[PDB]
């Protein structure tokens, strides 16, 4: 039985280069639009 | 050259992440570090004294353990590796007022590759329009108007761009996206375009922390991670992100069957970072104490301002994301 996982609440993106290991991008989302 | 400074940027990241979150209760966060640490970096070759070590040190550099030329180099080999599609570089624009000493040209060339573009900045209208322009360009329309006329004047003006595009290696399945409500907080609900996907995907439900978390790929070497806390837990999952915390999410990760929803996200951060840097330590930088004796042999300088742009597309085909870091600098 497949997990159900909604983003509907605030949530953290967090973006790195697997590579170098560099934090590109951080966000905390409160509202998304 | 790959992680030698890795460790020090996502410190900073973290921390300045931290910092900006604890100064801004209820607005989304939205920015790029890599910018911010290289942006920074290219700033100190300039700087002397207290105000180079200080700096350093509040970039997460042990000045104990790796010289300044070091640090350099590592920037340098960060630049050459980003420099589906990635872009970072870095651009100096100068007073003609104002001669640059050769071997602060000949480092800023050497270890950022900054172009260097005379401007006339007695007219601070113009001078912003056409730094602006330049920024829009290099970020392919993403970030505009990174400089406002309002700002004070400058004489010098460093800046760092960074723009990515990113392809999901799963895609989201666009006949499934729809309106969904997204809860704000307990009173304030919101309509959202809300993304799904069935799939094998990273999943970790947290035992340590109050939250679930997945991590997905992008086409390349781009890597995300989405951290949904717990109802009214975002700041103490905040308060744990370390690159230990990484770590131990790394090691938790399970393939698993998950129903996958993910809003469509367009969000955009302005910010001034002189109080958060000073928060972390960088203060004298801000101040007539500012020792810039790298960069001109008779003039004082010091930074009025540290801004920074970022600007996340998020669909379900991938991230389209781009970021910007201008200093300002004056004389005292
Ligand atoms: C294996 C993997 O997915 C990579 C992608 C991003 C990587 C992390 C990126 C940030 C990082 C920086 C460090 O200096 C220690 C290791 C860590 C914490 C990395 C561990 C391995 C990760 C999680």
């Amino acid at each position: 039985k497949p997990i159900i996982l909604r983003f509907n609440q605030p949530f953290i993106i967090m973006i790195f280069d697997h590579f170098t290991w560099s934090s590109l991008f951080l966000a905390r989302v409160m509202n998304p639009v | 050259h790959h992680r030698g400074l890795a460790s020090a940027n996502v410190d900073f990241a973290f921390s300045l992440y931290k910092h900006l979150v604890a100064l801004s209760p209820k607005k989304n966060i939205f920015i790029s570090p890599v910018s911010i640490s290289m942006a920074l970096a290219m700033l100190s070759l300039g700087t002397c004294g207290h105000t180079r070590a200080q700096l350093l040190q509040g970039l997460g550099f042990n000045l104990t353990e790796r010289s300044e030329t070091e640090i350099h180099q590592g920037f340098q080999h960060l630049h050459q590796l980003f420099a589906l599609e990635m872009t970072m570089g870095n651009a100096l624009f100068l007073d003609g007022s104002l001669e640059l000493l050769e071997s602060f040209s000949a480092d800023i060339a050497h270890y950022y590759e900054s172009e260097v573009l005379a401007m006339n900045f007695q007219d601070w209208a113009t001078a912003s329009r056409q730094i602006n322009s330049y920024v829009k360009n290099k970020t392919q329309g993403k970030i505009v108007d990174l400089f406002s006329g309002l700002d004070s004047p400058a004489i010098l003006v460093l800046v760092n761009y960074i723009f990515f595009k990113g392809t999901w290696t799963q895609p989201f399945d666009l006949a499934s996206t729809r309106e969904e409500n997204f809860y704000v907080d307990e009173t304030t609900v919101v309509k959202v375009p809300m993304m799904l996907q069935s799939s094998t995907i990273s999943y970790l439900h947290d035992s340590e922390l109050p939250c679930q978390l997945v991590q997905m790929n992008y086409v390349g070497n781009g890597t995300v991670f989405f951290i949904l806390p717990d109802k009214g837990k975002m700041n103490t999952v905040i308060a744990a992100l370390s690159r230990d915390t990484i770590n131990r999410w790394s090691a938790g990760l399970t393939s698993s069957q998950v129903d996958l929803y993910i809003p469509k996200v367009t969000i955009s951060g302005v910010y001034d970072l002189g109080d958060v840097l000073e928060e972390m330590g960088i203060a004298d930088l801000f101040t007539n104490q500012a020792n810039f004796s790298r960069i001109t042999q008779d003039a004082q300088l010091k930074s009025s301002k540290v801004v920074h742009k970022a600007v996340l597309q998020l669909n379900e085909e991938g991230v389209d994301t781009a970021g910007s870091t201008g200093v300002t600098l004056n004389l005292t």
